[PDB]
Parts: C-alpha cells; structure tokens; sequence
C-alpha cells in the first residue's frame, strides 16, 4: 500500500 | 426476579412458535436442486435468477415470521403503531441473523436449514458482495463460538428489538426502559450460570456482536440497491430497511 | 500490572485530554480567515484530534508492541468511533451540543441548519446525555475506547488472536475497576458496554455524511482526515 | 415517516393469513 502513510509515519516516532 | 422469568418465558414461547421452525420451511420456496446436496459442482452459466429469487423468498418469509414473532410480545404490540414500525425496520434483519445462527455449523461454515445446505458460494454466485458475505460469515462464526443457550439467543434478539437509537422512534425514554430491562435480564441469566462455557465476558461479547449486527444491517439497504431485481422480487425486505 | 493496568489507560486519556490551551483559541477568539460551517469546524477538529489519537493509542498498554501493520489497521478501523466517543464525553458539560477539541461549540440547531441534525441529535442522546447520566469517568471512557480499538475482526490483521486477547484483558480490567470503584452499582459494567452498539450506528452514519461531503467538494477536509476517508 | 404500509398491513392483519 503506497497510500495511508502519514498514519504509519506518525506511528514511528512518538518518542522524541 | 420473578416477573423476569415470566418475560423470558413469554419470549421463548413466541420464538419457538414463530421462528424456531422457519428454517425447515425453506423448501416451500423453490430452492434450486443443488441446495439439497452437501457437495456440488455447479454450472458456470447456470441461471442465477432462480437462486437469487430463492434468497429473496426465504428472507421475505423470515421477516414476516419475525413479525408474527413480535406480535406475540405484549411489551412490543403495546407501543405506538409507528413505533413498532421503527423497531421492526431497525431490527428485523438483526433478529434474523441471531435466529438463523442456530443452523450455522462451525466445522463446515455452512447453514443447515432442513434438507438444505446453504454455502457461502451460493450467496456470491447469487450476486451478493464477497466482502459483505464475509462480514456475515464472521458474525455467525463468532456468535456460534459463544455456545449460547436458547434463552440467551432470544434474550439477545429482544435486546436488539428494543433499541432507542433506532431511527424513526419517538417514545425513546419509553423504549429505552424496555432495553435496559432486557439487558439486565440477559446479563442476570448469564451470571447465574457460571463457568465451564464461561468466556466470562460473554455479555461483553454479545454487546460486541450486537454492534457487528448493526454494521451488517447497515449493509443490507446498500446491497438491495446494487442489485435491481431483488428490490422488486421482495418488496417487504425493501420496506424494512428503506 | 495485569497486562492491562487500568492505571495506564486513564493516563493515556489524561495525556491527550487535551487538557489546557486547546480551548483558549476557540472560546477566546480566533480562526484565521473565517470558519462558521459547523461541518467544517467539526472536520478541522477531527483532523486535529486524529493526531492526538495516535499519541493516545501508543500509550495504551501493548498497542505499540503490535506489528506496525496491525496498528495502522486498528486505527484505520475504529478512528471514527474512538474520536466520537472522546468528544462526546468531553461534551458532558455543554448544554445542547458538543465541545470540539479546538474550543468551539456546536448546538442542536446549528447542526440542523448544516443538515447534519439527526446524527448530531442521536450523538447527544445516545452518547453525551447517556454518559452524563451514569457519570462515566475518564477511566471507563478510556476502557471503552480501548475495547473499541482492539477489534480482532479488522481485515489484514497479522494476529487476530493477540488483538482478541488484549481486548479480553480490557474487559477484565474494566469489570474489576467497576466492581470496585462502584460496588453499589452491580450492573455498571454491563451498562457501560450497552453504548457500543449505539456508538457503532453513529459511527457508520458519520462516515456516510463524511464521504458525501468529500465528493461534493466544499467544506474542506484537511489531510489525515482525507487519508482516513479513502474507502476501507 | 409516511411510507411503510406493507409493514402496517402486516402488523395488524390477524394471522392465519386468510
Ligand atoms: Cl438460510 C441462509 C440465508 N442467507 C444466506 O446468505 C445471505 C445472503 C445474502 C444476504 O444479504 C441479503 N439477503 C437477502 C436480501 Cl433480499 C437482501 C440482502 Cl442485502 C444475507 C445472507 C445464507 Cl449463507 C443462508
Ligand atoms: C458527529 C458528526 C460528524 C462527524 C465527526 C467525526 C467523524 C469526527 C469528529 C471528531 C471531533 C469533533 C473530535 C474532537 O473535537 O474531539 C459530521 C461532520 C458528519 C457532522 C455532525 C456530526
């Protein structure tokens, strides 16, 4: 799936 | 308490009298010959019209049987006429699946109604959406996994029947009472029948399932359109969800 | 603690209340350019909270330990029910209306004039009006939403079983909290769950209106909200 | 709701069909 990524993106760094 | 055991008694009877045996009667509606077998194959060009027609016929039959069912419920017929409509239109289909589930078999995922055996293929071949049907096989596999008892099945049906959020109603407060009353009894019956089937959150699961029915029902009104013929074939089902 | 520490759920709820500030720019003047369309305001809000929603889920014990694919799946699956349940519980305070995470209010009539009454009205009686009555707390709210989040039936899931089990744990943790914090309320647990079915229909109707408003153009819908509305 | 007539027909009509 090359769509529905901003979700994925945000699910990869809530640490910061 | 006591008046409850009475209500459940009332329901159970209305149910066993009007719907419990609706499945054996499916042979009255021109079921295509194959449906009598448990192993096919079928004709890739074989007229689908007959099968679709059958699906519409058994549903009409099931909805009118479900109504006769509600009429045997004083608590129900004791509501505004237009209120009874909104509850029927809102839960007829839902009650149908809760009741149809008793014919569903897990080892085969097939529906066994009398001499007949309804497989998932049949529905797809009939024209319904795979996604939709898949959501239906899911509901049934789930509900059947909980190994419910006859009192819990009808109890779950009545909890769906008396739902306030159902569009079109008016005596919401009046109906809401019936539901909350219906739920308590359902839970009570569960609790007072502890472990060794448990799955404990059995009441928590049925509430899940009542939610899944919601989605499933929300899909019917959608399928009817995407299929022209059907609508005409069965006006009643078209009225119920329209 | 017990895999689903009711203690961590209420914190996840308290991390993204929001809590403070979010309602100072909406209930204290603002709005760059202009915004009076209830539907649009609701849509900008939903896009806003769609982010806090990601934060949330992450703090729900065990969520983040699931495969990346699964998290995306579960969040795609119930974002609207989760979002609705939250703003509806935040609205327990307001009169005939809801309080959007941006600070703006929306009342019965405004929704009607926007043509979204009915679905808005049932939110008010099936969710807010109902949460107010039994005074459900942020812990219970978070527990229902968690339940909503862990749905084994979403398609594509890597491990339906894991998702199944986690959900059963919230059931355990919640029933417990209820039997405790509210001993004089025997059926509270069950009364809480009764919301689920109604929350589902509302969810379904909100998606319908949403898809309609998307095709018609107008009433702009920020990204993310747009990325959740691409037919599941 | 104005509509819904088959339903109304069905609710009352005394059952035994005929
Ligand atoms: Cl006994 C039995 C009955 N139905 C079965 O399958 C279906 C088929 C279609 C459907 O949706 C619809 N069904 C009928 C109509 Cl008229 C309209 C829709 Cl949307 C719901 C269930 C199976 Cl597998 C067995
Ligand atoms: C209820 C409702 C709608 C849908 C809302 C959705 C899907 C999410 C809202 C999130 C908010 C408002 C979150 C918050 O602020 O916390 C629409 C627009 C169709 C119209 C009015 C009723």
């Amino acid at each position: 799936a090359k769509e529905n990524a901003l979700l994925r993106y945000l699910l990869d760094k809530d640490d910061t | 308490n006591q008046q409850q055991k009475e209500l459940v008694q009332i329901l159970l009877g209305a149910h066993t009298r009007h719907v419990g045996p609706l499945f054996d009667q499916f042979v009255q509606f021109r079921p295509p010959a194959y449906l009598f077998m448990h192993h096919r194959p079928f004709q890739p060009r074989g007229p689908v019209l007959p099968l679709l027609t059958h699906f519409a016929d058994i549903n009409t039959f099931m909805v009118q049987q479900i109504i006769k069912f509600t009429k045997d419920l004083p608590l129900f017929r004791s509501l505004t006429m237009e209120d009874q409509i909104s509850l029927l239109k809102g839960a007829a289909v839902e009650i149908l699946h809760i009741s149809l589930n008793t014919t569903f078999c897990l080892q085969t995922e097939n529906f066994f109604c009398g001499p007949l055996c309804y497989k998932m293929e049949d529905a797809v071949h009939a024209g319904f959406q795979y996604e939709f049907l898949e959501s239906i096989l899911h509901f049934h596999k789930n509900l059947k996994g909980l190994h419910l008892q006859e009192p819990e099945y009808v109890l779950m049906a009545a909890t769906a029947l008396f739902s306030p959020d159902r569009p079109g109603v008016t005596q919401r407060e009046e109906i809401d009472q019936l539901q909350e009353e219906m739920a308590l009894i359902l839970n009570n019956h569960i609790m007072e029948q502890q472990s060794r089937l448990q799955s404990r959150f059995l009441y928590a699961k049925l509430m899940g399932l009542l939610a899944d029915l919601r989605s499933i029902n929300n899909a019917y009104s959608y399928e009817l359109q995407r299929l022209e013929e059907l609508s005409a074939m069965t006006p009643l089902l078209g009225e119920i969800c329209s | 603690n017990e895999d689903m520490p009711v203690e961590r759920i209420l914190e996840a709820e308290l991390a993204v209340e929001p809590k403070t500030e979010t309602y100072v720019e909406a209930n204290m003047g603002l709005n760059p350019s202009s915004p009076n369309d209830p539907v649009t305001n609701i849509c900008q809000a939903a896009d806003k909270q769609l982010f806090t929603l990601v934060e949330w889920a992450k703090r729900i014990p065990h969520f983040s330990e699931l495969p990346l694919d699964d998290q995306v799946i579960l969040l795609r699956a119930g974002w609207n029910e989760l979002l609705i349940a939250s703003f509806s519980h935040r609205s327990i305070a307001v009169k005939d209306g809801i309080l959007l995470a941006t600070g703006l209010h929306v009342h019965r009539n405004s929704a009607h004039s926007a043509g979204v009454g009915a679905i808005f009205d049932r939110v008010l009686t099936e969710l807010v009006s109902k949460m107010r009555d039994m005074q459900m707390d942020k812990t219970e709210l978070g527990c229902l939403r968690a339940i909503v989040l862990f749905n084994p039936d979403s398609k594509g899931l890597s491990n339906p079983a894991e998702v199944e089990a986690l959900r059963e744990k919230v059931y355990a943790s919640l029933e417990a909290y209820c039997k405790h914090k509210y001993p004089e309320q025997p059926g509270r647990f069950a009364k809480l769950l009764l919301r689920l079915p109604a929350l589902r229909s509302i969810g379904l109707k909100c998606l319908e209106h949403l898809f309609f408003f998307k095709l018609i153009g107008d009433t702009p819908i920020d990204t993310f909200l747009m990325e959740m509305l691409e037919a599941p």
